[PDB]
């Protein structure tokens, strides 16, 4: 049994692969903004009277 | 004389340096105990199991 358990062993060494490929990130979007206005649509000319 | 004794064995600048070699080498020394020893027990656990799965 002495060679049953070296042959274990080395089954286990010669058998076993894997591979693994991990990334990973705590994605938290935090966005504080506004939907101001920097523009000229049209100009309407009005008065006041 | 009730009791003679050698005390600081020296220079000074010699105290350390003389501990600081003799340290570097101990640790050296002693780390290469551990690999000793470290062999010599996986070479024990490699015997016993073997006893073992006999």
């Amino acid at each position: 049994l002495r060679k049953i358990r070296a042959a274990q062993n080395i089954s286990k060494t010669i058998a076993t692969s894997q591979n693994r490929i991990y990334l990973t990130a705590d994605n938290l979007v935090l966005n504080l903004q506004d939907e101001s206005f920097t523009r000229g649509s049209d100009s309407l000319i009005k008065g006041k009277k | 004389l009730d009791d003679v004794s050698l005390t600081h064995l020296t220079f000074g600048k010699e105290f350390t340096e003389a501990v600081e070699a003799k340290q570097v080498a101990q640790q050296e020394a002693e780390r290469a105990r551990f690999v000793v020893e470290k062999a010599e027990q996986q070479k024990k656990a490699a015997i016993i199991s073997a006893e073992g799965d006999s």
